[PDB]
């Protein structure tokens, strides 16, 4: 994990189906494929991902002050660690199969749903600058205060201006 | 006398979370304490009996799911000694935890009610909070308030 | 008679996803089924031959890339039995799957 | 003659970051280089002495905290040979690095001032940038501009 960004989303984002946690993690990582015999690598790729994460522990890190503050030579602060969960709850409207009257017919039920990544992109061994730009754009768009909305990549797209192929239904 | 319709008794335990942003459930361990000022013997029939204990984890967003239920047997000579509770934080909570609620049943009862409310010692995952119960509040009871209602005493 | 420019034939397969929010591709398997009312024999000169199968995974946002292409050989006596497909969902996708399209 | 208050001298070093999104600090190593045209001998008393070095990591958001401070001793025979700096990028940063600012002290001084500014060879984690210091700018010094000011020469 070359880069790591922990962002705090607001209540409106936290209520979305894809965002079922109060903290979103954005990271860039490098992957390799090696032959089974030895460490002979065959290819290298960069992956950019965003995940809803949960707290699983704490760790000791150095303290980094900001301009209106001053720090001791060896001051340290504690920060939480995060890990990808498996299922997160959500409340939906439902009905009581064993209701007895008009006051306990409508209820709210809790259902657990599968967690999926928000972003998952793969870049080749070259074009590390493109992966870095994508990571920075995702982080900035999260910092804008809304959901992640833009996913368009020019490399993975159909040719524009090809009328004999774009006339088919897509709606 | 001013009867108030929203002044209720101890809230009975709820088996479902109040909101989706509430923390995760944890674990509870209970045993006879070592204090010497417990008030279990103030009941009419005495403090001897069997009691049930359960806890829930809380934040500013809602109430979590009840933890495991533990049965504690109190003898007639242990009424002066409280109950020491060991509360463990959830391993992988998705929302932070801020305080705890303790639920106790009646003497030789089945249904639990809220009797205590205090903050956590630490919010780290897997943290341990130790509390000693002295039976300050009896389950399934009411509360009333009396005082001078004037601007010179109380205001908003 | 009203000719329409946007009324077309069966859509040919494309190798590029229509959008970046489409689900990830999966896997496909095909074999001779056990039906008894297939219409493979209504073509000129019978229906026995070799056919190619591929599927795509779709949602409200777009269409995925094609899956693996499998080859099915249909004999003369198997024209009345259909072709059974076994579509498998992607293991890890950012957006879920909603429906399937079959390309032949 | 037109005096300007914001035409400052070499900026002294600050010990704290200027933003939340600044890059993480890295490491720095310095030693005598192999150049043959360094300008450390242009000072009045010579170039012999002990100099202190430090670097900071920058991006579009802000500036990081200073890295470690090293001491380099220059003899009278090594004046023409510059100082070689090895700057190593952090391995666990949140936002990537864009350029480096070099801070140097005076001859046997104690405070550091900005004397250089250049981009990185690569912004990848663990990247290594090598720069040779030839004392182009002296610490704690000024700069003045003279020229023809007219709409036909300069404009905004």
């Amino acid at each position: 994990m070359l880069f790591k960004y922990i962002h705090d989303v607001n209540a409106k984002v936290e209520e979305g189906r894809r965002y079922l946690s109060d903290v979103v993690r954005v990271a860039l990582d490098k992957e390799e494929t090696t032959d089974p015999d030895t460490q002979e690598v065959t290819s290298t790729s960069y992956r950019v991902t965003a995940y809803p994460v949960v707290q699983v522990g704490e760790e000791e890190v150095p303290y980094i002050p900001v301009h209106p503050k001053t720090a001791e030579p060896g001051q340290k602060v504690t920060v939480p660690t995060y890990d990808v969960p498996e299922k997160l709850p959500v409340l939906v409207r439902g009905r009581n199969p064993e209701a007895t009257g008009d006051y306990d017919d409508h209820i709210w039920v809790t259902e657990e749903v599968e967690v999926r990544p928000l972003v998952d992109e793969v870049f080749k061994e070259d074009e590390f600058e493109k992966a870095r730009l994508y990571y920075e754009n995702v982080a900035a768009q999260l910092a804008e205060g809304d959901d992640i909305r833009h996913y368009y990549r020019k490399d993975l797209d159909r040719e524009a201006g090809h009328y004999s192929v774009s006339r088919y239904p897509s709606f | 006398f001013t009867p108030n319709l929203f002044l209720n008794k101890t809230t009975p335990l709820n088996m479902n979370a109040s909101s989706q942003k509430a923390p995760a459930p944890g674990t509870l361990a209970a045993e006879i304490g070592t204090a010497n000022d417990a008030e279990f013997g103030k009941q009419t029939g005495g403090g001897a009996g069997v009691y049930k204990y359960a806890v829930t984890f809380n934040n500013s967003h809602g109430e979590s799911v009840p933890s495991n239920i533990v049965d504690v047997t109190i003898a007639n000579e242990d009424v002066a000694k409280g109950v020491k509770l060991t509360i463990t934080n959830p391993v992988s909570t998705a929302f932070p935890v801020e305080y705890i609620k303790v639920y106790r049943s009646e003497k030789d009862g089945q249904r639990l009610y809220e009797v205590a409310k205090f903050a956590v010692t630490t919010d780290n995952s897997g943290g341990v909070t130790e509390h000693t119960d002295k039976c300050e509040i009896l389950a399934n009871t009411y509360t009333a308030f009396m005082g001078e209602m004037s601007e010179e005493v109380i205001a908003f």
